[PDB]
């Protein structure tokens, strides 16, 4: 029941070690550069 | 004006990069947030401690994943002594076909990494069987890991906030934590041992299914009730015993054997459950000393209060301390680091020559690894230690309320404390490294009789006074008509006396004039370490240089060039010049683990005893000719499994060369060189449509000195880390 | 914004004003030393932090202290 | 000036006299392909003796690097 | 003594021009401009690098931050013995004076100035860190 | 001459004196008993 | 023997070690003449390094396995078993000449302290000051020992400057 | 009529001077009533080069 599927590296490398952090450096990007009201 | 931090207003107002960095760098200093207030500052250290402990559940739950999932754990069982762990597997797009073959080994589908954290010797040895075992404990450290991060979320709620004197309620809480936190989970933990672990090493599978109607003694629990606890220690596991299995295997569940295990060379699952059942009963019964809500037990002040010695020695005592303990968080985190950091190094020192998990003296690599990654970790704590210390006297220190107790008397001979530390340095340098010279240019002479070898006589009588026979001293343990060795004849000498006398194990190994130098360089290290720590904390406060130091705070660049020059005067900057010396102490220390062992490993014990009475020795019998296969990983003809050690070595020295750019080369050189650069953008056509947001500045002078000690931390780390790695497992493994 | 304080060892010597590279101290009256005048700090937020001012103080300890602080385009000495 | 130039020749006399004084040049001459140069010889003293390596003619020394050797040979 | 007004259109000195002159700063946030009279015509030396030439009479030069004017006003009065004063422009066009602030300037002790962040007290009789603590913001003994 | 007895009495010279004698007798004192190692 | 040790005189690899070196001697000897300077100079080598461990046998130190003589440092060893020579000794010979240095110094530096100038009598010696100090050192014990007991070894902790606190 | 005498030796008790603990000559001794009237000079300098500085009359006390 828990063994994951075999290609499960295959989508989750990329995924966390070019996805994400593209998605997390633009959220901080945008968050550091926003302007107080 | 920016958001970001939202803490600082100091910083949020500032249009230059500085803004970004010393956002990241001041968040958890709670106490230096915009309308914090003391309240506010426990709540969040209560919520932030219950997010580190998540992260440590979720961790380890990662860890029992991927070894159930990726790795040999089932195999492994089977043959522990010939087959080499797994940790996880790897999916590197950037592989080609030779690599991927490399890595390729121990059975597995494709590429692994070859485990050095002895998890599977230690869950081995706890009772862990099949890759399903695993599995369950990974899910129960998860949900576990939730747990905890639903409280922290909780405890921040308007009506289960925590209040301020509730955090201040000290004999409460070290009753709990001294009864509760170590009693009763030493106790639960000999449950586990009597329960699951001890069955499991005698080839009786003991799990949640069938636990209830197996009895872990065939007198269940006759002799415990009865005051007959002997009947507990009745034939135990014999010298012919196949761990795991149920030949040779024996009855008992509590013991002081006091031995090895004679297959797998490491101590008997009896002793561990009654060692733990032991300290439980004492952790217990010293929970119970402290005043609560039941009008008995002591009170801590009044202790403190009652200890001045009559004669006037120590001032006034130990009045007023539990306010200035109780109301400082700076003082009891540094009571903590300084206690956590000195056990971590006990742990290094006791799991090396007392190896508590089955078949870890065998895998070399995860010896070596496991102490160097405590030792390592223990002087970044010690460091840290002093730190807090100092910044305990810059902010929470008052002068009035400790008139005339120890703490304020430390101040007032802190000249003479420095000054003694200073001799001691001085004095251990200079002879320590002339007797290694005179040994260097003896040999390189051709005169190795002329050296000066002092033979380690103190060291080596204590060796002796634990039962080793081989210096004659003939004391104590040593003598079979001594008290001490009669009285222990019956209960643990007979297994003690047999290991330490083994010169194949660990357990107090034979030394001689070799590690007679090694370990007056050792002291050298301790204290000009605690030298600089010290003075960075009695200093604090103020200096003849700077008498009221204490106004710009625990960190500041300096006074400027007045008076002198004030280059790294503050505290802060103490602990930073601490850090190098910590690190080559360390270094010294793991050096030194790791050549005794190297050649004990190989049989060739002559080698150290012969080549580290010198300098040249070392460079060239321990670094320059344990090198060659690490730096042979990928060469032009190929590559080998080492090849991301080699890779790896590399990248430390560079990392660490980069370090010094930051450490030589300061502020000033930079800042005037960013000016040309900010006139060549606004200038360039094409590009000048683009544009910051932020001024681009320079390093403070502050950052640059963190920046380039943790690039050269790190790569002093990574550099070892290969180097140990690649040394042992490719010579053995 | 850094923060300057004069202090009342003052003896008048004029020297930190001197010394300032952003005109942000002066002499003012006072009744407190022989040469009847004090320093006084009233444009601080010009102030960059040198410690010009502190090297040039003759009194033991110093009359003028310059406590670092935030920082702005004026403090960090910018032209960009 | 003066001065620095005064310096350079006694280090220049230097390297002449212990050519001449302590040195296998003439042995060099006859066997240059073979005889290693040496124009320094140390004392006897701490055992640094040992120091004086074979360098051939019959003359023991430390071998220089200077080529000094084959400047005078050539003038 | 009242304040100055700043004229535009006085003349500039001869100079060629540099890469040290004013970035986009000058045009969004602020820059300084200081004038001055001259005797006779002189080489004197650009904060920003090289030389120009005075012309006699009025001069007025335009920097980029207030340090570079109070540079180039050290050098008239120590070398040339002129009495330069400079200000601050913005881009809405206001003009601020300073320098003398109150045409005398700072080094001479003028009557109707008033004392400012002064302590009556020494630096060695400032409170404990620890007395000023969770005042809302890091304050330093000496704030208080 | 005075001064030029106040010159050999300065820092340097002295110093290099005194080690030169230092050293001197140190050597010597190897050259007539070698390999000192034990008092004896 | 001590710690396992046996003395040298007795020791295999000891006397196994002179071989080795008088070995590296004589090879380098044989491309040489009778009576050469080459040849003079590695047999006066070969007759010390004879000495040399005659001496150390003869002076009954302890060998390893290793062969090479070790030291033993505790008073109680060294008197116990006649090893007062290797650490035990030397340890009073130094602390003699390291007190006479350091007792001479600071003679020198109290005398002019007296002086109009004191930090020209430092880079300038007053060199009859220095012999005539020189020369008293030799029973500083004494006068060391003397003056503790009179009480003016020591500055008054009043009289020290010290940092605020 | 106020302070210690002219040339006499006193020793300083400013915690925060370079000469606390250290005995000095007095130089002159204002009667104007200002803070700080005793003009104490000192035969080493402090940090900055300086050796004279200004003490109140508590601040001094003479030599022994
Ligand atoms: C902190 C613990 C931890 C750490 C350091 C790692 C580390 C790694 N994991 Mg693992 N993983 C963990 C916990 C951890 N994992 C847990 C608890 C689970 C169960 C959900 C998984 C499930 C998992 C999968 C399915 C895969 C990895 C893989 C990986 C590798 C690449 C990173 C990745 O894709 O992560 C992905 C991480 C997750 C999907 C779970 C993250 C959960 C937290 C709370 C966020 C790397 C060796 C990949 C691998 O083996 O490549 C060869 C891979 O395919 N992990
Ligand atoms: C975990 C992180 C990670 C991952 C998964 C990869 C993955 C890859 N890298 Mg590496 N790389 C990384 C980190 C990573 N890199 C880092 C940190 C660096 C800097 C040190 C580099 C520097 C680097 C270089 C310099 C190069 C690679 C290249 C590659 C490729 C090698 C295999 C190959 O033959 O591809 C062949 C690739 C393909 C057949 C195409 C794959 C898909 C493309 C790239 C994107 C398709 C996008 C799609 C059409 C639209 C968007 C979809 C999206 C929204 C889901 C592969 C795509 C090589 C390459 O070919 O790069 C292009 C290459 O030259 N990498
Ligand atoms: C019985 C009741 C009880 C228990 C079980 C706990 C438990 C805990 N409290 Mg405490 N607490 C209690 C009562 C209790 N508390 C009471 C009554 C109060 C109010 C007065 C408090 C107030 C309080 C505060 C304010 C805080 C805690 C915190 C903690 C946590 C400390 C961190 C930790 O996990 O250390 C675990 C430590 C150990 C298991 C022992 C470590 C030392 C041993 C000797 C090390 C070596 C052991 C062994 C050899 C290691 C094997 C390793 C393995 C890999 C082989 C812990 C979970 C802190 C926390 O994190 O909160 C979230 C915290 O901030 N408590
Ligand atoms: C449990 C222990 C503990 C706790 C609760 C704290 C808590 C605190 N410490 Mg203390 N400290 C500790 C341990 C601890 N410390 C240790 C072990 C050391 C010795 C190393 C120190 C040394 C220390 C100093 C010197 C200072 C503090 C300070 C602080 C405060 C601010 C921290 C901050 O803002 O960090 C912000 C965090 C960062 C800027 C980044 C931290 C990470 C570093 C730079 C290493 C990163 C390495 C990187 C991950 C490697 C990548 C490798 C690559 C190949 C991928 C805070 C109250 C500061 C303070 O204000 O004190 C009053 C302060 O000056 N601590
Ligand atoms: C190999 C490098 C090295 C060495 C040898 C030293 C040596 C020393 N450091 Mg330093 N240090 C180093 C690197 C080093 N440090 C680094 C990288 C840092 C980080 C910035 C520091 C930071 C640091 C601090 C913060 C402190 C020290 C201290 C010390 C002293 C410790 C006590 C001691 O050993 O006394 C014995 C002395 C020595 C071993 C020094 C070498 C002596 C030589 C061999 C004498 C040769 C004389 C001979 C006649 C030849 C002269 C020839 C010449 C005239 C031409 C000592 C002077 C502590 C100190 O000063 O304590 C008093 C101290 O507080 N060090
Ligand atoms: C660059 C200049 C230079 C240098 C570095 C040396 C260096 C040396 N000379 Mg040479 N020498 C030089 C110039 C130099 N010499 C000149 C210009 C002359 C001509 C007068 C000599 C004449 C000379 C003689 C006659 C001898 C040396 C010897 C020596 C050695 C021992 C010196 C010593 O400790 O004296 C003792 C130290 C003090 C008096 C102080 C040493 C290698 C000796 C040698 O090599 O013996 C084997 C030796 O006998 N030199
Ligand atoms: C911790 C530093 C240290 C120590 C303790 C020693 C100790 C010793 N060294 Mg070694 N050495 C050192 C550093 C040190 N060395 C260094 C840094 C170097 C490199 C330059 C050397 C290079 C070296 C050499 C090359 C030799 C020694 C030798 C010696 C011996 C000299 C005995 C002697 O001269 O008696 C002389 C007797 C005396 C009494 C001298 C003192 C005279 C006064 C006037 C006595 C006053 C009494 C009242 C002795 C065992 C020699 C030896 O044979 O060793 C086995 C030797 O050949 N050393
Ligand atoms: C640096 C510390 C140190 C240490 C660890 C030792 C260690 C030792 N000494 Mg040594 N000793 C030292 C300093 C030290 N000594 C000093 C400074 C002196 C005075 C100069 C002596 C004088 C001395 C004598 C006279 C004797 C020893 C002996 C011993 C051995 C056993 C007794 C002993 O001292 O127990 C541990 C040490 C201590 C607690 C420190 C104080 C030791 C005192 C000074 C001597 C105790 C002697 C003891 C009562 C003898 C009883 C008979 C014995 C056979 C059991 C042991 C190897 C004895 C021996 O040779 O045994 C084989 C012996 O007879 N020592
Ligand atoms: C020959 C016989 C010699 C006997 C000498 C006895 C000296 C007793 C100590 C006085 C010392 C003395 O004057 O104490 C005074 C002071 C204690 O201060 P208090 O204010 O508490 O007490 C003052 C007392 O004088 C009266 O209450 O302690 C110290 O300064 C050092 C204490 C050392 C404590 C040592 C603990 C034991 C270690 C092991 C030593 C070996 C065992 C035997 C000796 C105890
Ligand atoms: C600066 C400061 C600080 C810090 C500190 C520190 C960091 C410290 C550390 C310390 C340490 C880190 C220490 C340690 C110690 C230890 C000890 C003291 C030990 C002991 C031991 C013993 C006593 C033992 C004994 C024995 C033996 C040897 C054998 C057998 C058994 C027995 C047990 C008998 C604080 C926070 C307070 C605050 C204030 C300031
Ligand atoms: S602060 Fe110092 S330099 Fe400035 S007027 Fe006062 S005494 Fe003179
Ligand atoms: S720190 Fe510099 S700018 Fe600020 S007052 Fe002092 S001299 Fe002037």
């Amino acid at each position: 029941p828990f063994v994951p599927p075999s290609w499960a590296p295959s989508v989750f490398v990329p995924l966390t070690g070019l996805v994400l952090p593209a998605i997390a450096m633009a959220t901080l990007f945008v968050y550091i550069e926003k302007e107080a009201p | 004006t920016k958001l970001f931090p939202k803490f600082s207003q100091g910083l949020a107002q500032d249009p230059t990069t500085r803004r970004i960095w010393y956002g990241l760098a001041m968040a958890h200093d709670f106490e230096s947030h915009d309308g914090m207030t003391e309240e506010n500052l426990y709540q969040k250290i209560f919520a932030s401690h219950f997010g580190q402990l998540s992260i440590i559940f979720l961790w380890t739950s990662g860890n029992l994943f991927h070894v159930a999932w990726q790795g040999n754990f089932e195999q492994w069982v089977t043959d522990p002594v010939h087959i080499r762990p797994i940790a996880h597997a790897i999916w590197d797009p950037h592989f080609g076909q030779p690599a991927v073959e490399a890595f390729t080994r121990g059975g597995a589908s494709g590429p692994v990494n070859i485990s050095t954290s002895g998890v599977y010797q230690w869950w081995y040895t706890i009772g862990m069987r099949t890759n399903q075992d695993l599995y369950v404990g990974s899910v129960f450290l998860a949900l576990v890991s939730a747990i905890f991060l639903f409280a922290g979320w909780l405890h921040l709620q308007p009506n289960f906030q925590p209040s301020l004197s509730w955090f201040k309620d000290a004999e409460s809480r070290l009753n709990h934590h001294l009864s509760g936190l170590f009693g009763v989970s030493s106790l639960a933990w000999t449950g586990h041992l009597v329960h699951v672990a001890i069955p499991e090493s005698r080839g009786q599978h003991v799990g949640w299914d069938n636990f209830l109607s197996v009895l872990p003694h065939p007198q269940g629990l006759t002799p415990f009730f009865t005051g007959n606890w002997a009947a507990y220690a009745q034939s135990p596991d014999t010298a012919s015993h196949v761990f795991g299995t149920a030949q040779g295997s024996g009855q008992a569940i509590l013991t002081f054997l006091g031995g090895f295990h004679p297959q797998t060379q490491s101590l008997w699952l009896t002793d561990m459950a009654h060692h733990h059942l032991a300290i439980a009963v004492i952790f217990i019964v010293a929970g119970h000393m402290y005043r609560t809500n039941f009008g008995i037990g002591h009170r801590m002040q009044a202790i403190l209060e009652a200890h001045t010695p009559p004669s006037g020695s120590l001032g006034a005592g130990h009045k007023g301390l539990f306010d200035t303990v109780n109301n400082s968080l700076h003082f009891q985190l540094g009571l903590a680091l300084a206690s956590v950091g000195t056990i971590t190094s006990l742990v290094a020192q006791h799991m090396y020559s007392l190896p508590p998990y089955a078949f870890q003296a065998i895998d070399f690599t995860t010896q070596a690894a496991l102490y160097t990654h405590h030792q390592y970790i223990a002087g970044f704590i010690m460091c840290g230690a002093f730190a807090h210390g100092a910044i305990f006297f810059i902010r929470d220190y008052d002068p009035e309320q400790n008139k005339g107790n120890v703490l304020a008397r430390m101040l007032d001979h802190k000249e003479a404390l420095i000054s003694h530390l200073s001799w001691v340095s001085l004095f251990l340098g200079f002879h320590t490294l002339g007797l290694y010279v005179h040994n260097d240019v003896m040999q390189a002479f051709g005169t190795p009789e002329k050296q000066i070898l002092i033979e380690p006589v103190f060291a080596q009588w204590i060796q002796a006074a634990h039962g080793k026979a081989l210096y004659g001293f003939d004391f104590l343990l040593s003598s079979k008509t001594s008290a001490a060795f009669a009285n222990g004849q019956s209960l643990w000498l007979p297994g003690w006396l047999d290991a330490i006398n083994n010169n194949q194990n660990s357990l107090f190994l034979t030394i001689g004039p070799g590690d007679f130098l090694v370990h007056h360089a050792i002291a050298l290290g301790l204290h000009t370490t605690t030298l600089i720590l010290v003075k960075g904390a009695l200093d604090a406060r103020g200096s003849k240089l700077m008498p009221d130091k204490k106004d710009f705070g625990y960190s500041f660049p300096c006074d400027g060039p007045g008076r002198g020059g004030t280059c790294d005067i503050s505290a802060y900057d103490a602990f930073y010049l601490a850090v190098f010396w910590m690190l080559n102490t360390i270094g010294w220390v793991t050096f030194y683990w790791h050549w005794k062992h190297l050649t004990l490993w190989q049989g060739n014990v002559a080698q150290f005893d012969e080549s580290s009475t010198y300098l040249m020795g070392w460079l060239r019998d321990y670094l320059w000719l344990n090198s060659s296969q690490l730096i042979n990983g990928y060469n032009p003809f190929g590559m080998n499994s080492l090849s991301v050690w080699a890779w790896t070595f590399l990248f430390g020295h560079l990392i660490y060369a980069t370090g010094f750019m930051f450490l030589i080369s300061w502020r000033g050189y930079w800042q005037e060189l960013i000016e040309t650069l900010v006139w060549a953008h606004e200038k360039t056509p094409l590009a000048n449509l683009v544009y910051w947001k932020d001024k681009p500045v320079a390093l403070s002078i502050v950052q640059a000195r963190l920046v380039g000690l943790a690039h050269f931390s790190v790569g002093y780390i990574f550099t070892y880390a290969a180097f140990l790695i690649a040394s042992t497992s490719g010579r053995f493994g | 914004a850094h923060i300057v304080k004069i202090y009342d060892t003052c003896i008048g010597c004029t020297q930190c004003v001197r010394a300032c590279p952003l005109d942000v101290l002066e002499m003012v009256p006072w009744d407190g030393c022989k040469a009847s005048q004090m320093a006084s700090a009233p444009r601080t937020e010009d102030c960059v932090g040198c410690k010009r001012c502190e090297t040039a103080c003759p009194t033991d300890f110093l009359s003028v202290r310059v406590y670092l602080g935030s920082e702005s385009t004026r403090s960090m000495g910018l032209s960009y | 000036h003066f001065g620095q130039l005064g310096i350079i020749f006694i280090w220049l006399s230097g390297m002449y006299f212990h050519g001449a004084r302590f040195s296998n040049y003439e042995a060099w001459l006859s066997d240059p392909t073979h005889i290693k140069p040496s124009a320094q010889v140390v004392w006897p003293i701490v055992g640094q003796e040992i120091l004086n390596g074979d360098v051939g003619g019959g003359f023991q020394g430390i071998q220089i690097t200077s080529g000094f050797f084959q400047l005078w040979r050539a003038s | 003594w009242t304040v100055p007004t700043l004229n535009p259109d006085t003349p500039s000195p001869i100079f060629g021009g540099s890469t040290g002159g004013l970035l986009r700063k000058a045009q969004t946030e602020e820059f300084y401009v200081i004038t001055w009279e001259a005797k006779k015509e002189q080489i004197f030396e650009m904060p920003t690098g090289g030389a120009a030439i005075m012309r006699q009479g009025p001069n007025l030069l335009k920097f980029g931050k207030k340090e570079q004017c109070l540079a180039l006003t050290t050098q008239l009065r120590n070398k040339f013995k002129l009495t330069p004063c400079f200000y601050r422009v913005f881009p809405d066009g206001k003009v601020q004076y300073l320098h003398p602030a109150d045409g005398v300037y700072p080094e001479k002790v003028n009557a109707g100035r008033v004392g400012a962040n002064q302590n009556m007290r020494r630096i060695g009789q400032n409170v404990n860190p620890i007395k000023v603590k969770f005042s809302g913001r890091m304050m330093s003994p000496a704030e208080i | 001459m005075k001064d030029f007895t106040t010159y050999l009495s300065t820092a340097p010279v002295i110093a290099t004196i005194w080690f030169t004698f230092t050293a001197g007798l140190l050597i010597e004192i190897n050259r007539y008993f070698p390999d000192p190692l034990v008092f004896s | 023997d001590i710690a396992g040790l046996t003395p040298c005189s007795e020791s295999k690899a000891y006397a196994k070690l002179e071989k080795k070196e008088l070995k590296t001697l004589e090879k380098r000897l044989k491309q040489y003449e009778a009576d050469s300077a080459p040849a003079v100079a590695l047999k006066a080598t070969m007759e010390r390094t004879k000495a040399r461990f005659a001496n150390y046998a003869k002076a009954g130190l302890l060998c390893g396995n290793d062969g090479l003589p070790h030291l033993i440092a505790d008073p109680g060893l060294a008197l116990k078993y006649g090893h007062a020579g290797e650490v035990f000794i030397p340890t009073f010979g130094f602390l003699y000449v390291a007190g006479y240095i350091g007792y001479v110094g600071r003679q020198y530096l109290i005398a002019v302290k007296g002086e109009a100038k004191p930090t020209d009598k430092e880079i300038i010696i007053d060199v009859p000051l220095a012999t005539k100090l020189a020369w008293q050192g030799a029973g500083w014990p004494l006068a060391a020992v003397q003056e503790l007991q009179r009480g003016t070894l020591l500055e008054k902790e009043e009289n020290i400057t010290v940092s605020p606190r | 009529e106020v302070g210690p005498k002219r040339g006499s030796l006193v020793k300083i008790l400013r915690p925060e001077s370079y000469w606390f603990n250290q005995v000095g000559k007095v130089v002159s001794v204002d009667q104007s009533g200002v803070r700080y009237p005793v003009v104490v000079r000192f035969e080493n300098q402090n940090y900055a080069g300086v050796t004279t500085n200004n003490y109140a009359l508590d601040e001094v006390v003479a030599a022994k």
